[PDB]
């Protein structure tokens, strides 16, 4: 069966990843010690996907952790699930990146990529057949932007035929937690156009919006932004792990969802998101999930979807459903929104229906959509970039680590060609 | 070829910018109760075997200009125009 | 493990080192005789973190500190006080005479022949550490050893260590109140090696902290004990991410990447939120939007410097304690709306938030008390250029009269050194006039 | 069982023998009256090892020591002190007059007719031992009997014993401080038989141990009691592998194989790690990487000699106590990285580690205390050649004036002996100029 390797780079990466392997564990019914104590027998058939076996009935995730520069080491180890990862996988060095790209890709990345890929190959050959290389990294930072895209330059090189999904947390128009941030996005999108099959554009503002405009949370901590990301991360590989009525791999999505090989920057949604105790004033049905998925205040990429045409979308439904209400709710949205889609594609939406819900819910979904409205996430950075680069503002912390000025103009030429190949299909014809 | 040629490259460009009117022997002498003499020695033989850049420009008979390799705040090299007036500026 | 080497220099540097190491010993639990009887009750945790404390096998803890002052009078307070047995007994005194307030006795006369003990002691101290280094230098401008001897200590540590980060925390001469008449001579000669070697120079001042100790703290007679604790609270939350467990930690290398646009404009003008009294510890909410708005008014800058007459370039909000990361962005979109808080065109990102969540502790003996959160904003503005022009003017007013200068050139230094230090500060002030002005098309 | 014969000569040799045999009696448990009441409590173990101690049937123990000084004044301290009844009562005094600081009274006049008691006493002492022999000679250069009488004792023991290893531990005249004005004459005449007969000559000095007793030990007034204990700690860990149970023992024949490249460059310049105070016995980790790096700085060499102005040839790190053999190689790959610690081309191996794991003990009465490990590095460098040129220069400055020489030639010695000892030291200094210089192709 089909098996996935999960890689975690940048300090944003394992913080999502530590919450990621808690959602996966409770979805399979697996304790902190890896002992299976699940309810049914239906969740052992694809433990093989994420958890390879161990000696006595214990399960270990195939989780490489590149990002444990030692400030994060003894919190992930001294966490809820520090007794579940294999301790040889904790690959790191000393003197972390420093919110620097060139100290992730050229200087400290080159003296660590050999120690990572010696564990990547030891986790590939313990598998029957691989397809998946999930990389949870973030743009903007250090390790997650230079070293996160150094491995994709190497892992795609040693595996030219694997589906490479990178759940890439992106910068924001207002929330600026990094001063150098328009450099670590331009230099990393230049790598993630060439070297990935799909990559999910997630922002913190549209995660800050849902925890206030929809979930009504008083103080959304960083755990409650990762608990929303991870509910999508276990929503793309649901049909891999669980039986269904219309299955969808990580490749039936990434053949349908992508028209042209550069147009693979996705915005993920999730439903049902709502705020309650145990008294909520609604009814979980198939037309109830549909309106919330397509709603412009339940994206995650923090762009306005009604500014552009959706190229094609994928609605990975879960739970027990009826396929007529699935195929007819996906029809009426496409007709009411005839300008909001691309006219010159026959049917835009595809459907994927699994048969096992989450633990507490009755039904759920995942809106993965490829839109031209993500032109706004790349135009804002390319305006912030050429403002900093015109003065040659922060460049002596990068050219003092080995780079050249003629790699900066290479990176802005590539991002400006995505905006050209998004403004085209946003226009009508 | 030479490693330090660039600093001297702007020096060779500055020597065509202004008008060279140097000091020739046989000019008139004014009163000048307090004189200040400044003499430049010629280039020795050890200096050309060491890659030496002449940085002492003598444009007038009362003015002498010295250049200095500096940089901007964008690591961009330029020449500072140290402008001195003597009485008596010699070649 | 990541670590720092705290090198205090001068009397200003050692007097601040009385209270920086008084604060560290109380947070981690270390008594004034090296032991840790606090964590022996629980029985776990390595809280005497190896950032600041070497550990020996007998349970005693030794700091990473070395300090040189060329006068026995200052360090003999340390060698007889409460912190006698804590430090290693190589606290380098050996000065048969004080510097006498000049840069020439100083960089040349008696700073040489004592520096041979200094560099070898750092090499005996740096080679016990694996990982990050950073030299936390402590001195003052204007003095003799804080200006002269630091200048010799930088050009001899930018060669034996190369590219290591050097955070030096200088006390700058105030434009109105000066405790020496030759202090404008020393604080222009020390810039020629602060600009070149030390990558990041935190300037604070004595008059701008006098007003904070009178207005907010409501202390009518603040001695030097009560000023050095406020610098100690700042220095703690600069190097707090190297120790404690935060939600967004900021390493000492992450300062260099963010705070410093150009290699010669590294002067970032620290602040704090010290509105504790502690009578006014009640009567006041002190939320995230409250303590972030303390940097708005120019009555809370630590330097006598008006930020409203200049741009900003890059800021670094560093929090402590019970901070939720959502409340921060409410207190930042507010600041980017206010039109007198003025940025440049070429930095649209602005800020950077480091949320450590260990609360700042209280030194017993006054003068503030237990607040639940704090902030140490670090922002290199363009406004520091007018803080230097009120010091180049003090230099130029007594350089035409050739005052005080026979004790500078009659100690080995040439008289041409002064105009070499003027042509930097004239050109370094010229750099701030270009960076703040945007380009038009 | 392997054993040594410790032959002290002179007043310097006997005064060191006061404290070398004070140290041995405390490690093994032997009281100053021969008994062993320490191991009688346990009831087992032969710890009064036969390396240094002959055992008689009545439980008493007798050392392997004989010492000759040609003056009763020194040995009458031993014959009336605390160690009166310990030694055998043949401590050879018999000198009706002191040597009076010359080599000619000396090798010729009164050293002869007393040597007949000496060699027969060694034969009565060497024929009680089966196995390894080694003559631990103790003298000083510069003196009369330490230079003259040792020179007669070497050419009369290189014939009756042949090829036995002779470790002689000479105190060398300091280049700046000399306690005699004729000491440059004696320390050039004693080289003509040290070079030929004694296979390995450990040179130490008095000025370089004065600085160690002032800087590290922090003793302001070090008498000769406190200097001879530091040589005694060195001499213990030279002959420690012959007694105690180690993980890599180094025999006295293993010195000759390793330390000595050529038959005439045997001068290896011992060191130690005496940074105990014992106030500074705290405040300091003293790991394997710490005590191995004590040999880096030239402020811890036992000879006034700068190793940075010369190559090394071969070193011999000899450890004591709680040493793990893994930690050693970390402290050696470090040293082979440092570019001022300079080797020759023709010795790429470098080092040799002898790990004994018995800790060095503490003589009660000061001045250091119980450290957990130690090191006695023995390294013949090229730098000892500049320590001799500052002694040939003292010889040549008063050889042109024909000073002091009528008391040398008027005691049997010919005046041609001086230039025969100059043509060695000129040619022996010439040997160190060739060995340090590598060959090019
Ligand atoms: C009584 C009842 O029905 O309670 C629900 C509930 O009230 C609501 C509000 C839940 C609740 O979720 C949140 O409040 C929340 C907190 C942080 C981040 C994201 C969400 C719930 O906590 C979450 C919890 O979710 C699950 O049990 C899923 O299996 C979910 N699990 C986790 O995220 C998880 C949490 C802790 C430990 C381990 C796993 C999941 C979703 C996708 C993929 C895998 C797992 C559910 C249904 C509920 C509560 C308990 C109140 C909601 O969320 C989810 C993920 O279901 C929020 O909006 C939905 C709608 C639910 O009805
Ligand atoms: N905040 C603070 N400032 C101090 C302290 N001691 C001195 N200063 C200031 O430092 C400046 C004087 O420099 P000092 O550090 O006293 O001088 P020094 O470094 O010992 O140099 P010399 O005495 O000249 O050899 C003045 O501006 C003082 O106000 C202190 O303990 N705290
Ligand atoms: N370390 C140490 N050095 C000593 C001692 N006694 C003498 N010296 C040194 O030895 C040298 C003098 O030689 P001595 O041993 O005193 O002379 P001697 O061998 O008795 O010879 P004569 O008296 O000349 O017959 C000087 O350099 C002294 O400093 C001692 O007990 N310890
Ligand atoms: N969702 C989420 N975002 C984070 C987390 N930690 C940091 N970030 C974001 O990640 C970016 C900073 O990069 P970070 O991962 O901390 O830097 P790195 O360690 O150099 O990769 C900013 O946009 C932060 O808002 C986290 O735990 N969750
Ligand atoms: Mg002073
Ligand atoms: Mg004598």
């Amino acid at each position: 069966m089909r098996e996935i390797v999960h890689i975690q780079a940048g300090q944003c990466g394992n913080q999502i990843g530590a919450k990621f392997w808690e959602v996966i564990s409770d979805e399979h019914g697996i304790d902190p010690t890896g002992s299976y104590h699940g309810d049914s027998d239906l969740q052992l058939e694809r433990i093989n996907v994420y958890y390879n076996e161990a000696t006595g009935n214990k399960y270990v995730p195939r989780a490489i952790l590149v990002d444990l520069e030692p400030g994060t080491m003894d919190s992930v180890r001294s966490g809820p699930f520090g007794q579940i990862f294999r301790p040889d996988n904790f690959v790191f060095g000393q003197s972390g990146a420093g919110n620097n790209w060139a100290k992730g890709h050229y200087t400290e990345g080159a003296e660590l990529v050999d120690s990572v890929l010696d564990v990547v190959r030891k986790e590939s050959e313990s598998c029957d057949c691989l397809q998946g290389f999930q990389l949870t990294h973030s743009l903007g930072g250090g390790t997650g932007s230079g070293m996160g895209t150094l491995l994709i330059s190497k892992i795609r090189e040693e595996y030219p035929d694997r589906i490479m999904n990178t759940f890439s947390v992106m910068p924001s128009p207002k929330v600026s937690d990094t001063v150098v941030e328009p450099y670590n996005a331009t230099l990393s999108v230049h790598q993630l156009v060439e070297n990935t099959d799909e990559t999910y554009c997630i922002d913190n503002e549209a995660l800050y919006d849902i925890c206030f405009r929809t979930l009504k949370l008083t103080t959304p901590t960083y755990g409650d932004l990762n608990h929303l990301v991870s509910a999508t991360m276990s929503g793309v590989t649901t049909c891999l792990r669980f039986p269904g009525q219309l299955n969808a791999d990580l490749r039936k999505l990434a053949v349908n969802m992508v028209p042209f090989p550069r147009l693979h920057f996705f915005m993920p949604g999730f439903a049902p998101l709502t705020s309650r105790g145990s008294q909520q004033y609604r009814a979980l049905t198939v037309p109830e999930l549909t309106q919330q998925m397509f709603d412009s205040k339940n994206m995650m990429a923090a762009c306005d979807p009604r500014h552009g045409r959706y190229l094609t979308v994928a609605a990975i439904f879960r739970g027990r459903m009826s396929m007529k209400e699935v195929d007819e709710q996906m029809l009426n949205v496409q007709n009411k929104n005839s300008s909001y889609f691309v006219e010159w594609i026959p049917n835009n939406v595809k459907t994927a229906v699994c048969d096992i819900p989450p633990r507490g819910l009755k039904m759920s979904a995942t809106f993965i959509g490829n839109s031209t409205a993500i032109q706004e996430l790349f135009k804002r950075i390319s305006e912030q970039f050429t403002a900093m680069f015109r003065r040659k503002a922060f460049l002596h912390w990068y050219t003092g680590e080995g780079m050249d000025e003629m790699e900066f103009t290479e990176a802005e030429s590539n991002m400006n060609d995505l905006v050209s190949e998004y403004q085209q299909y946003q226009d009508a014809t | 070829g030479n490693p330090n040629w660039e600093t001297a490259q702007m020096i060779r460009e500055y020597q065509s910018t202004l008008e060279f009117v140097p000091l020739l022997d046989g000019q008139a002498v004014d009163d000048h109760q307090i004189t200040v003499c400044v003499r430049k020695r010629p280039i020795s033989r050890k200096e050309v075997n060491r890659k030496e850049i002449d940085v002492i420009s003598v444009p007038r008979k009362d003015m002498l200009i010295v250049h200095e390799p500096r940089s901007k705040v964008d690591l961009t090299k330029f020449l500072e125009n140290h402008k001195f007036r003597f009485d008596y500026a010699f070649n | 493990m990541r670590e720092c080497i705290s090198i205090h220099v001068g009397q200003a540097g050692v007097q601040i080192g009385n209270a920086c190491w008084e604060l560290y010993c109380l947070e981690h639990g270390i008594q004034p005789d090296g032991q840790m009887p606090s964590d022996k009750t629980i029985g776990g945790g390595d809280d005497s973190f190896n950032t600041f404390f070497s550990e020996t096998g007998a349970g005693k803890h030794v700091p990473r500190a070395v300090f040189v002052d060329l006068e026995p009078t200052v360090i003999d307070e340390v060698r007889t006080g409460t912190y006698r047995q804590l430090f290693h007994p190589e606290q380098l005194i050996t000065g048969k005479e004080d510097a006498a307030n000049n840069y020439a006795r100083g960089h040349y006369t008696i700073g040489k022949e004592i520096i041979d003990l200094v560099l070898d002691r750092i090499r005996k101290l740096a080679d016990q550490c694996t990982g990050l280094q950073g030299f936390l230098v402590f001195h003052s401008f204007g003095g003799g050893t804080g200006s002269g001897f630091t200048s010799l200590l930088m050009e001899r540590l930018s060669v034996d260590y190369g590219k290591k980060s050097k955070l030096e925390f200088s006390i700058y001469p105030a434009p109105q109140v000066s405790t020496a008449v030759v202090e404008p001579y020393n604080s222009i000669l020390t810039t020629h090696t602060t600009l070149e070697h030390s990558d990041c120079a935190f300037m604070v001042d004595n008059e701008a902290i006098y007003d904070i100790c009178r207005r907010n703290l409501d202390i009518e007679r603040p001695t030097y004990t009560n000023l050095n604790r406020l610098i100690s609270q700042i220095v703690s939350s600069i190097t707090a991410s190297l120790r404690f467990d935060g939600a967004l930690n900021v390493d000492l290398t992450e300062f260099q990447t963010n705070l410093v646009p150009y290699p010669r404009i590294h002067f970032p003008l620290a602040t704090y939120a010290p509105v504790i009294s502690a009578e006014k510890a009640y009567h006041e909410q002190l939320s995230v939007a409250e303590i972030t708005n303390a940097c708005f008014e120019p009555a809370n800058q630590m330097v006598k410097c008006d930020p409203r007459h200049g741009k900003y370039m890059a800021c670094c909000l560093l929090y402590r304690g019970d901070v939720v990361p959502k409340d921060v962005n409410a207190a930042i979109a507010t600041i980017k709306t206010k039109r007198s808080i003025q940025f440049v065109d070429w930095c649209p990102t602005g800020f950077k938030v480091g949320i450590n969540y260990q609360p700042p502790t209280v030194v017993p003996g006054g003068d503030l008390a237990k607040v639940q959160r704090a902030v140490c904003m670090l922002s290199n503005t363009t406004a520091i250029a007018e803080a230097w022009a009120r010091l180049d003017h003090k230099f130029d007013l007594m350089y035409a009269k050739r005052a005080f200068v026979h004790w500078y050139v009659g100690e080995g230094m040439e008289e041409g050194e002064f105009s070499e230090a003027r042509e930097d500060m004239a050109a370094l002030e010229k750099d701030y006039e270009e960076v703040g002005v945007d380009s038009v098309e």
